[PDB]
Order: structure tokens, then C-alpha cells, then sequence
């Protein structure tokens, strides 16, 4: 597998020992919040720091693609016509004290969402659609009627009533259900309103991963060693540390040899890493898009929809795809991005397999001649002593809201407004100057939107459950340049609708919507990422692969 | 389910 120029593992020749310490931090300027309990956590850094003990106790393995798949700890399986999902818990899944993994610890995950006696903050609609977790949650019912036992709490099998069916059902991620457990019987004599400050859900947890945390440092650091109680293969490892570094002193600290692996490190720092002796550098398309928008109109907020009734020579088809074909992104990813940008082909990155196809073309590769031939036939006319096209004799001027944030910002934009001058299109920043970025997020979500912008750009961390309903349809105020149009509104619903319950069906949906939009141009995909991470020499079965499922008991060291 | 980033 390779990730662009990059390696998505490192094939270390060496044979790995048995035993070893594998140290390994995350850059973050900022410290973890250990809560085991993923109900309870908001954490991000920590939630990746939990990996080795489980991932807050995740149940399901996925494909490459975030698909289901047997094997996990947990299996589920969706039946349309009972309406509900069954999750079947292995037999050996036990918690880190021994103690059985039970169908009561999958539906109390539920509880520690749910009830708001313990202070959640991950209850969504979604789970409304589970059949009486609503009333649950508002205190009407005083249980989940919607959430059965087959052999009963302390048997294996959970059944998950829904009012609806969603195809998004058999993605990881998907909210519609959940895909952890808790410790009961561990957990059950606490107050709810104290649990997420209990040592029991955070420097004293029960995990159910392979390896256990054997001594928590509050903000900075977790010692793992082997779960004695672990369903699969022991281990190669006799331990790992997992500890959070400074985005200041990630690069010293592989100087140092201080740790022999590194997550989180921004596409900035690059250079000093990728010369380093002693580390193999792998590489991953990251779950991102950054894309193009254009200002067409503004939300109202009282009826939840998006109006396209903006003023702007944008309004037009040839000149939203004239902007996005003059754009130079793989000349600039080339100049700038140290190879971590590449060009975005559609809305969707090519992690997703099942919903993408490298078929679909979207603005990767400049075309000047098409850009100034479409403004030309739009009557979008070329002004002599200006350089400036003009219609009614007024000039095609638009205020690009670009945005700090990547390193060479400034001289990206730039680029940006040359090459729209090589097609007559005049562009300045606004207000003369990159938008900070809390600036931004104000001028793009405060309704009803402004109308001093026309090109913005924004980006975005997708779940892997990737429906972009709450991205671009009607109804989202995340739709920024406040775009309504009936055919994509129809390939949003198609994605999510029964027939995409299949599979196939589902993919023709998301392609036709991806082709849709990259023809109607209301937003121009721009770039997809890659992730880099650095990995010691010594470390044997290190890889990225979002498909690699047993990393954390496969990994070891080839020398001590 | 997506955030800024």
C-alpha cells in the first residue's frame, strides 16, 4: 500500500524479539483528559491515546474503509425487516479484571449517553431514531424499550430497535447506534453525576484491549502493560508508554531517540522529520477535504434553509467553473505542501472506495483556455486598457475571504489571485488581508450570512460515516455560500435513501452527487491530505492501514 | 458528524 510517495507501512526486514517497551507520544500543546468511558470523553487527544487499551473499549472491526466486518470483539448485523441491529459480543470478551463482557455493559453505554444524570455531551438525533431512547432521555420511560436482550443482561446478544433503517448503518461511525462498552458492574454503585470524575473512569478503568493501563499521569501520559483477560493473541510487547509532546519538542525528542513513534505531527515541521536517520517516515491519506465555496445567497435561520438569492455574476454556471479551472492547486501542492496536499478530484477522498471513484474529474488540473473560453461565451467580455472582462460595463471584481492557517497561506492565495488575473477575473483578500481564523467561522456561521464576500475557502474533518447532508444540504448552516438546488438536494436524499441500503446502489448515488457537483460548481473541491507519521527503525508490523486491526498486539521491536 | 479542520 502506499499513501502518494509515502509508505503505508513500514516492512521491517528484522524479526521482532519477544517483550520489548514501545514508546510512543502524541503532539498536542495541549494536555489529555483521561475518561475511559467514550460516552463521557471529549477528548480527542486521549481518545487516540487510549488505542492501545482498547480505544474506549470499541467493539467492531472495519475494512480499510470503515465497513464492517466480522471478527471484532463484537460482531453486528443489520436485518431491514426486524428493523434492528444485532450485536453478538464474543464469547471470551472479558474486561481487564476478568470480569464478563455482558449485553447489560453494551446497552449501559447507552445509559452514560443518554440519561443526563451523567453529564453527557454526545447525545445527537441520531440516536433518537432508536425506539425509545428519546423518551429515555427526556425522562419519560425508565428504560430503553428500543434495547433487547435475546438470552438475557448477562448473555452476549444485544438487539437495537429503529424507527428507520439508514444506509450509513454498516459504516463505523455512523451514530445511528453505538460501538462501545462500559463496566457495569463495575461502574453501578457510583453516582451518575459523579462518574466522570470517578478514578474509575479515569486513572483506574476497566478496558477490555490488550493491553491495560497500568499507571495514569493526569494531562500528560499512560503506562500500558499486557491485559491478561485479552480475547486474542498476547501481545509481542512487554509494555508501551503512550505520553503527549509539545509541538515544540516532537522534533528533539527524535533527535533524542525519546520515542519510537510520533503521532499527530502537522504537515508544517516536515523537513526537519523526513531527514532524520534512524526513521522511516509512513504516510496516509487523512479523513479531510478542503474546498472552494462561493457566496450565492443566505440562510434563514427562523425557517432552517438556505435562499440562493445572492447578487453575483457567481450566479452563473460558466463563471463558477472558469474560477475553479484557473486555479493552479497541484502547482501549488507542488511548490508548498512538502507532498502532504494533493488535489482533490470530488468531495469524497479515495479512502472511501465504496463511495468514490478515481473516474470522477473535478478542477485538479488547471485549464486556463477552458476558464477564459467559458467567461467569454457567458459575455463576460475582455476590457482592453483593464485586462479585465466586463458585462453592461461592469468588471468581473470579486473579494476572495482567504484564511491564515497553512504556513505559506499568504502566497498560496496569491497564486490564486494571479491565475485568476490570467483569465480577467479581478480578485483582491478582504479587507487586504488573510482572515484569522475564529474571524472566520463568525463571518461564515453567523446568520444570515454577509454579503461582502464572493470565494472562500474551508475545510473539514469527516467522519467515517461520510453523508455530507449537514455539509451542503438545503437545510445546513454549514452550507456557506447558502447554495438550493433541487438535483443535488435529490442525490443527497438518493444517498441516504432505502435503495442505498445496497451497496452498489449506494455507491452510484455517491458518484452521481460528486459529478453533480463538481458540473455545478457552487463549491470547487481543492486538496486532500496525507498524514505522516515517523516510526523508529527497531519497531516491526507499524502500519497505518485503516484496515489493520490487531496493530497493537502485532507490533514489536527487532532489538531491545 | 464533520467539524472545521
Amino acid at each position: 500500500l502506499k499513501a502518494g510517495n509515502f509508505d503505508v507501512a513500514y516492512q521491517n526486514p528484522d524479526k521482532a524479539i519477544k517483550g520489548g517497551n514501545l514508546k510512543v507520544a502524541y503532539q498536542s500543546d495541549s494536555p489529555m483528559k483521561a475518561q475511559w468511558l467514550s460516552g463521557l470523553s471529549n477528548d480527542a487527544t486521549f481518545a487516540t491515546m487510549s488505542g492501545p487499551g482498547g480505544g474506549q473499549d470499541g467493539l467492531f472491526f472495519t475494512d480499510s474503509g470503515f465497513k464492517f466486518i466480522k471478527g471484532g470483539a463484537a460482531d453486528v448485523a443489520l436485518d431491514k425487516e426486524s428493523k434492528t441491529a444485532t450485536i453478538t459480543l464474543r464469547k471470551d470478551l472479558k474486561w481487564s479484571d476478568g470480569s464478563e463482557v455482558t449485553a447489560k455493559d453494551y446497552e449501559f453505554t447507552y445509559e452514560t449517553i443518554a440519561n443526563p444524570a451523567y453529564g453527557s455531551d454526545r447525545w445527537t438525533d441520531s440516536l433518537a431514531n432508536i425506539v425509545g431512547l428519546s423518551d429515555y432521555h427526556t425522562g419519560k420511560a425508565k428504560t430503553i424499550s428500543g434495547i433487547t436482550f435475546p438470552d438475557g443482561e448477562n448473555g452476549k446478544v444485544i438487539k437495537v430497535q429503529f424507527k428507520e433503517m439508514k444506509p450509513g448503518m454498516t459504516q463505523s461511525g455512523n451514530g445511528y447506534f453505538l460501538e462501545t462498552v462500559a463496566p457495569y458492574q463495575y461502574l453501578k454503585d457510583v453516582a451518575p453525576k459523579d462518574l466522570a470524575s470517578s478514578p474509575k473512569t479515569t486513572t483506574k478503568p476497566l478496558v477490555t484491549g490488550p493491553f491495560k493501563p497500568e499507571n495514569v499521569v493526569a494531562g500528560e501520559s499512560i503506562k500500558y502493560v499486557p491485559n491478561p483477560y485479552y480475547w486474542g493473541e498476547k501481545p509481542k510487547l512487554n509494555s508501551i508508554t503512550y505520553e503527549v509532546v509539545s509541538t515544540a519538542k516532537s522534533v528533539a525528542a527524535l533527535s533524542s531517540s525519546k520515542y519510537d513513534i510520533i503521532n499527530g505531527m502537522v504537515s508544517s515541521q516536515y523537513k526537519q522529520v523526513k531527514n532524520l536517520k534512524g526513521y522511516k517516515v509512513l504516510g496516509q491519506q487523512a479523513m479531510y477535504i478542503s474546498l472552494m465555496y462561493y457566496n450565492l445567497g443566505h440562510y434563514d435561520a427562523k425557517n432552517s434553509i438556505n435562499v440562493q438569492d445572492r447578487k453575483t455574476p457567481l450566479q452563473d454556471q460558466n463563471v463558477r467553473q472558469a474560477i475553479g479551472y484557473a486555479r493552479n492547486v497541484a502547482e501549488v501542492d507542488n511548490k508548498f505542501s512538502n507532498g502532504l496536499s494533493t488535489p482533490a478530484n470530488s468531495l469524497i477522498p479515495p479512502i472511501f472506495k465504496q463511495f468514490t471513484s478515481s473516474s470522477v474529474k473535478g478542477y485538479e488540473k488547471q485549464d486556463l483556455d477552458k476558464a477564459n473560453k467559458l467567461l467569454d461565451e457567458d459575455g463576460w467580455k475582455l476590457n482592453k486598457s483593464t485586462g479585465y472582462r466586463e458585462k453592461d460595463g461592469k468588471e468581473l471584481s470579486l473579494v476572495y475571504a482567504a484564511r491564515v492557517g497553512d504556513a505559506n497561506a499568504e502566497t498560496i492565495a496569491q497564486n490564486y489571485i494571479q491565475q485568476w488575473k490570467k483569465i480577467g477575473v479581478k480578485v483582491s483578500l478582504y479587507n487586504g488581508k488573510l482572515m484569522e481564523f475564529n474571524s472566520w467561522v463568525d463571518h461564515m456561521t453567523t446568520p444570515p450570512g454577509a454579503n461582502d464576500w464572493d470565494i472562500t475557502d474551508g475545510s473539514w474533518s469527516l467522519a467515517s460515516e461520510p453523508s455530507q447532508q449537514d455539509l451542503f444540504s438545503a437545510a445546513a448552516p454549514y452550507n456557506f455560500g447558502h447554495f438550493n438546488d433541487s438535483e443535488i438536494t435529490k442525490d443527497l436524499n438518493d444517498i441516504d435513501s432505502a435503495k442505498s441500503e445496497n451497496p452498489t446502489y449506494r455507491k452510484a448515488a455517491f458518484v452521481k452527487y460528486q459529478e453533480d457537483m463538481n458540473k455545478k460548481a457552487y463549491v470547487i473541491p481543492t486538496n486532500f491530505m496525507l498524514n505522516y507519521t515517523p516510526v523508529n527503525k527497531r519497531v516491526v508490523g507499524m502500519t497505518l492501514d485503516y484496515g489493520a486491526m490487531n496493530t497493537w498486539s502485532e507490533i514489536g521491536v527487532s532489538s531491545a | 458528524a464533520h467539524a472545521k479542520a
